[PDB]
């Protein structure tokens, strides 16, 4: 009766309890006789509480539990790029095993106060509205919050695709998503060619709650290795709300006292421990960076809800998506009042910085000119020009699916809008004007594009204006 | 031998068994130093704090850090005293963690340095001050409308980016300049990025040479998130009780302290409360707050930032916290965008001391008149747009003019803003600002341009600025 | 005078229609708040009941 | 061994104690067949489902029928596998309960027919189809405004007397005629008279010749009311996999499935979730829905009717269900009172 | 002894919270809002001792002025209702009226006195 190898006593709802394992350490990995991993939380006086990280159907009372000697770890390496793995690092897509040689603990301390550094490098999402109004830094924690079916996954996919030549590793973590949706996302990423620099970590809805709870930590652990090696990493969490729901399920199963909305009081710690790991390392530590784009799904746009408030309290700023205008086919409107990037602003390059202020002012004027100002025919003041320019801005901010726009073209089109060159062209032709303008630029204004791409600043106004006028002369209105 | 072993590990709670007759007292500190004996173990250096006596010579403790790698049967030693933190002038210009170890790269602290316990009984009834002593902060709006009190707790409200850090730095600098008193900043459970930004801001403003810093940011365990406030407080207590000088204390967020207490009580196993909080909410908060008082040999006054969960102001944690405050200062984004930079709302700022008994009858009358005029302007603001400037009486136009003058005069130029604006800034005595507002209310400056009142100190600055204008 | 009477009738038309629309817009938000309050009451009551049953 | 003995009966919850080393696995089926030994006992024919391992060689189970007449010490036999339900051609045109026994008077199924486990892991990542396909139904409104995705879940809204049954029958008929694929109906928590009326309507219309029907009545215990959906799904899985043909799956009301799950969780004694639901609500719904997908050689698409408690779309059960829906079709009493069929609202309807 | 005594309890809500904490630490079963069942009895015992003794007992008296602190003027809360159901009347103070300098901020409509009339001199009564 050597008792350094355990024996199961109670099994139910994915939580086990084993007798023995005298030398086991808290947080260790234990393997059942079935071949299923498990993590040990509680070291009671006589028995050990084990959380099962897999299907518990095959686990019966009286089975054998063996130690592994390793604190919770995930395989990390260069070979992990382009694969699809579960939170334990096991391949799910097939294509043979993953040949890694290094591991990292799931629970790791965040960078200290002296280690960090203020962020100054832009993250080009490739979306006009985001890159103009709500910039993203390379060490920023920016939350994307909205109701269901508001294109959050589309925004994430576009952002990941836009990193093709920016030498940035991307990680996509899908919590609670449908497996068919995850497979289609992987398919479109492969089709656009993002698999050369991205990692997909999946945990579908049918998986047990512990895997859902562990997935974001595995993703950030995979990111940390590249971040400390000196590279730049982007990580996307698909649903921290679903992760919090899974954690609530586990806590209720473990007979813990719940708090507001039946959530345990540890939910804020759960989210902060994860979102505190994204930072911009100083030059002393290496200069690496890891940025996070968590998603939160709300009901009826209720910002007052517990999880949205907790996540907002942690992140630097949030981007709000509205389901009101999603029905029109437009990429859902970024609520100007509720969207802010406090850390951003310093990230924006000089070219976009010189025009974002006036673009924001024009959009604010148009939005404050509500339907009440659109009634009657007495609006003969500059309010009519304000309405026309606001319609122009809203029409320009529209974007197609999976078509990221380079920052140079974004700057050029926004400058063209703000300098009144589109005040006369009708609304319905604005998108065709923009597309033909991109073609005209790629054909003739290569010197302007190179100048912007090199010096991160605008070319001469007297030259760019002539370029725009030449394109306008070439153009024809419908 | 006072040497014990681990019998239970569960989350941040660890149970230790001791020899009979050698149980450590409550709030004692236990040390666990372990060296891995093979490749199936990890080195552990951990500190614990005694919480309960469970009987059978077993002691239940809370962890100051992560408990990963702990193994049942590990050896535990006791320090025989609660957590001890270095005090004195060696703490100035330094950053400390919950254990008192220096976080910055400026080296460690010699072992002979004096250390004091975290836990201490509150000062007795005899030692307290017998009457209210107003604290002259040198800021016009604060010293006029919502005065601060020595030994009083002030609740600070407002989001991020509305001048909170600038106001904190200005207050620290002014107190250190005019009262010779240092300040202590306790980063209880907030963003590490914000902590680093504030550290760099103070370092390049030069204020750090007279302040100490303790950081308990969000990623730390509940034990640290609880005890950071206490270690900051015990750093300030030394300066209050030895140097006999006034001290400022800043708590980055007091709600995180009670949230950590709620998190750890459930692990301890106590029965929950109305909203799942700890049953000991009121007594714990009182034990923390009652040490920030005024004595015959100095005082400690604290500026505390508050958070509300789910924007519910009737929540037990804010409800308990609010019973200790003495004044409230509100920061308005509209004022911030208008550009007056004390960034503080003049109508939402309230104080228990705004009474003629404490601040004087003339000061009370001036404050009441200014509040009434500003309220009248705010009410007029509706007809100002609906009816335009037309259909306003002479009284309405005059009160709009005077209110514009008063609003522009409420702004001030800070010593901190010198590094970005060039002008040095000034310190305005309470009597001087009362005199200036009396003169403005009497109409002696109804002919001067309203822009001459921006970012000035005493009343003479307005006259000189007007002469410069024309 | 006749034109003024027609104008005041049209103005009352518009004012009443706006009042009805505002009332409906208030109704929807009040219903949302009511649903949130109902859920909060149910969860608090059930939590208290289960805690009381578990205390023994 | 194979024999166990009852040691605790508490309402619909029965606990069985086996000999050491031979406990059945979770979700196994336990059979109790007893004959009255004298005049102080009654005959018992009952089926139990294993839920928990309580330790001390005891097992906690939930009953699929009435537990009256149970005696402590009665022998219990284990089947060694979860509930097994006949699959194949013999299931067409028949009516089954949760346990797979035929309900109608057509005659019992021979015991040598193939049977399949109820609980089954969802299809893996490799097996799923890579691209989205559109299922042509042949109805103009659906095919134009709210297309149906193969392997997708469709929410059906509308009260009685607006055309739900007619729409269901026409969908089955069109799919069978123009694709060759059968449909399966699963009446979770139905009203018995309404189920009988629907059965007679299908029998008259001739649709029943190419469909399989599963009924869970409201007078059945929560275990049966919860497992009826799973037995219908596993009936459809055989035709998805072996025959390799597209299948329709109709669920009468999934909210009653969630309610039965909450009831059984309350019986087991787990701490309640947000508004009293089971803590495992999300994972139970996931384990049900994730098996309705499209594979390389077939697909299952589902039409599910949804009831909204107190007309609250933020309620946890509708919120959890809506996260899986691909399209929505609404029925309108205004269109019904007008001379228009199928009376599907062209504006309220939506589709991903 | 025949004297007259006035007693002012500065806050009964704090005492109720302390009693709740003590009961929860003693592991008693909680009731509404985690309060113990005898929360009403706790205040009834204390407040029922205030009385006007008869002429045979000596004619002594003891009046009480308990204080209750509401949250945003929520008079319908558990402890305020329990205390109101025990005392004779109540005096309500308004934050809005306090802010405008009206000290005291008595709310005449809400405030009632159940022993009105007999407690006033003839001139004041008339």
């Amino acid at each position: 009766q050597v008792s350094d190898v355990g024996t199961v006593i109670q099994v139910g709802d994915g939580i086990a309890r084993a007798h023995g394992l005298d030398n086991v350490m808290s947080g260790e990995l234990v393997e059942f006789a079935n071949g299923v991993m498990g993590m040990a939380l509680n070291l009671e006086e006589n028995n050990v509480g084990i959380v099962i990280l897999g299907p518990y159907t095959g686990i019966k009372e009286g089975d054998e539990v063996r130690r592994t000697g390793r604190i919770m770890e995930v395989p990390v390496g260069e070979a992990l790029i382009g694969r699809v793995v579960n939170p334990l690092g096991q391949p799910v897509d097939g294509l043979g095993p993953v040949e890694t040689t290094e591991t990292r603990p799931i629970e790791s301390p965040a960078p200290g106060v002296m280690d960090r550094r203020s962020v100054h490098e832009p993250l080009q999402t490739g979306i006009k509205a985001i890159d103009a109004l709500v910039p993203i830094g390379r060490g920023q924690r920016e939350l994307i919050i909205g109701d269901r079916q508001t294109g959050k996954t589309s925004v994430a996919i576009d952002t990941i695709i836009n990193q093709k030549d920016q030498n940035m590793i991307s990680i996509y973590v899908a919590i609670g998503q449908k497996e068919s949706t995850v497979r289609t996302v992987v398919e479109t990423l492969r089709k656009h060619g993002a698999l050369d620099y991205t990692i997909v970590v999946t945990a579908s809805a049918s998986q047990p709650a512990p895997l859902l709870f562990l997935a974001p930590y595995a993703g950030v652990a995979m990111g940390e290795y590249f971040m400390y090696k000196g590279k730049h990493v982007l990580v996307v969490y698909d649903d921290l709300s679903k992760q919090a729901a899974a954690y609530r399920e586990l806590s209720l199963l473990l007979r813990r006292p719940p708090g507001r909305e039946a959530y345990p009081g540890d939910i804020f710690y759960l989210h902060s421990r994860l979102l505190e790991r994204a930072a911009k390392l100083s030059d002393a530590k290496g200069g690496g960076s890891l940025t996070a784009l968590p998603f939160v799904e709300t009901q009826a746009g209720d910002i007052s809800a517990y999880i949205p408030t907790n996540v907002i309290s942690i992140t630097d700023g949030q981007i709000f998506l509205q389901s009101d205008l999603f029905f029109s086919g437009v990429r859902p409107a970024i609520n100007a009042g509720l969207s802010v990037s406090r850390v951003g602003g310093a990230a924006q390059i000089k070219a976009m910085k010189k025009v974002a202020g006036t673009l924001r002012l024009d959009l604010a004027a148009y939005r404050e000119l509500e339907a009440f100002a659109q009634f009657g025919s007495d609006l003969d003041k500059a309010t009519q020009a304000k309405l026309a320019r606001g319609a122009r801005t809203v029409e320009v901010l529209k974007q197609d699916l999976h078509q990221p726009i380079p920052v140079e073209k974004q700057v050029l089109i926004i400058y063209a809008l703000t300098r009144g060159f589109l005040d006369d062209i009708p609304v319905e032709d604005v998108r065709r004007f923009e597309k033909e303008f991109y073609l005209f630029l790629d054909q003739n204004g290569q010197h302007l594009l190179e100048h912007i791409r090199t010096t991160k600043d605008l070319p001469n106004e007297d030259d760019l204006n002539k370029a725009i006028e030449a394109f306008k002369k070439t153009f024809v209105v419908s | 031998m006072t040497r014990g072993r681990v019998i239970q590990v569960m989350g941040p709670v660890v149970d230790v068994k001791f020899e009979n007759g050698h149980l450590p007292a409550i709030y004692n500190a236990l040390k666990i130093q372990h060296k891995a004996r093979n490749e199936n173990e990890v080195d552990i250096d951990l500190t614990l704090e005694v919480a309960l006596h469970l009987g059978d010579d077993t002691v239940r403790t809370i962890a100051m850090a992560s408990t990963d790698g702990l193994i049942r049967g590990m050896e535990v030693i006791d320090t025989g005293a609660p957590i001890s933190v270095p005090v004195g002038e060696v703490t100035l210009g330094r950053v400390f963690n919950v254990l008192g170890e220096p976080i910055d790269l400026e080296g460690d602290i010699p072992a002979d340095a004096r250390r004091d316990p975290i836990h201490r009984p509150a000062p007795k009834f005899e030692e307290l001050a017998t009457e209210v002593e107003i604290l002259e902060t040198g800021i016009k709006v604060v010293d006029l409308l919502a005065p601060y009190i020595k030994g009083g707790k002030i609740g600070l409200f407002g989001g991020a980016g509305v001048g909170k850090t600038v106001l904190i730095q200005e207050l620290i600098h002014n107190i250190a300049q005019e009262h010779g008193g240092i300040s202590v900043f306790a980063g209880v459970g907030e963003r590490t990025r914000e902590g680093n930004d504030l550290y760099h801001e103070m370092k390049d403003s030069g204020v750090i040479s007279k302040t100490a810093m303790v950081f308990g940011q969000m990623n730390e365990p509940p034990g640290a998130r609880m005890r950071v406030a206490l270690t900051g407080l015990t750093m300030a207590e030394y300066f209050r009780d030895e140097q006999g000088q006034d001290v400022l204390l800043f708590i980055d967020n007091i709600f995180r302290f009670t949230q950590a207490g709620s998190e750890v009580s459930a692990l301890l196993g106590r029965m929950p409360s109305a909203v799942g909080y700890q049953p000991t909410l009121a007594t714990e908060m009182g034990q923390l707050q009652e040490r920030i008082t005024s004595t015959a040999k100095g005082s400690i006054t604290s500026i505390q930032a508050i958070y509300v969960p789910a924007d519910d102001y009737t929540d037990p944690a804010p409800a308990t916290t609010f019973s200790h405050l003495d004044a409230t200062t509100n920061l308005e984004r509209k004022l911030a965008e208008m550009g007056i930079y004390p960034a503080v709302d003049p109508l939402a700022s309230t104080s228990r001391a705004l009474a003629p008994e404490i601040v004087g009858e003339e000061h009370y009358q001036v404050a009441r008149k200014v509040q009434q005029t500003l309220q009248r302007y705010k009410e007029l603001q509706d007809i100002i747009a609906i009816l335009g400037m037309d259909e306003l009486s002479d009284e309405d136009k005059l009160v709009v003019h005077r209110a514009r003058r008063i609003q522009f005069f409420l702004s001030q130029n800070f010593h901190v803003a010198e590094q970005f604006t060039g002008q040095p800034g000034s310190y305005v005595p309470v009597k001087e600002t009362v005199r200036g507002f009396k003169e403005i209310l009497e109409g002696k400056y109804d002919h001067l341009p309203e822009d001459a009142f921006r970012l000035v100190g005493r009343i003479e600055e307005v006259v000189e600025k007007a002469k410069a204008m024309g | 005078l006749l034109d003024a009477k027609a104008s005041e009738h049209a103005a009352r038309m518009t004012a009443m229609k706006n009042a009805t629309d505002n009332a409906n817009e208030l109704i929807r938000t009040l219903t949302l708040s009511y649903n949130r309050a109902r859920q909060a009451a149910i969860t608090q009551e059930i939590t208290e009941i289960v805690a009381g049953a578990n205390a023994l």
